[PDB]
């Protein structure tokens, strides 16, 4: 039981660190999915210069 | 003689045997709340590990 429950502790504990990990990685992702975003905002504010100067 | 020593002998094994009968009847009567002293601790232990084990 001590084991189980330290496994319930020790599951539930390293799921919640896995949470924080997750949210970490998830916050991470937001943030270079943003960054990936904007540059590809800008890559598209480029593409309609490009056109423009292009054209 | 020999009936009525035999008697005596008789009434003294009777008694022997007779108080063998109370004793083993007492302590059985011992034996058997010992028997369910036994499974009561058991059934405490035992059902403490249930418990535990259901936790």
């Amino acid at each position: 039981l001590e084991r189980a429950e330290e496994r319930a502790e020790l599951s539930e504990g390293k799921c919640a660190e896995l949470e924080e990990e997750l949210k970490t990685v998830t916050n991470n992702l937001k943030s270079l999915e943003a960054q990936a975003e904007k540059y590809s905002q800008k890559e598209d504010r480029y593409e309609e210069e490009i056109k423009v100067l292009s054209d | 003689d020999e009936s009525e020593r035999g008697m005596k002998v008789i009434e003294s094994r009777a008694q022997k045997d007779e108080e063998k009968m109370e004793i083993q009847e007492i302590q059985l009567k011992e034996a058997k709340h010992i028997a369910e002293d036994a499974d009561r601790k058991y059934e405490e232990v035992a059902r403490k590990l249930v418990i535990i084990e259901s936790d």
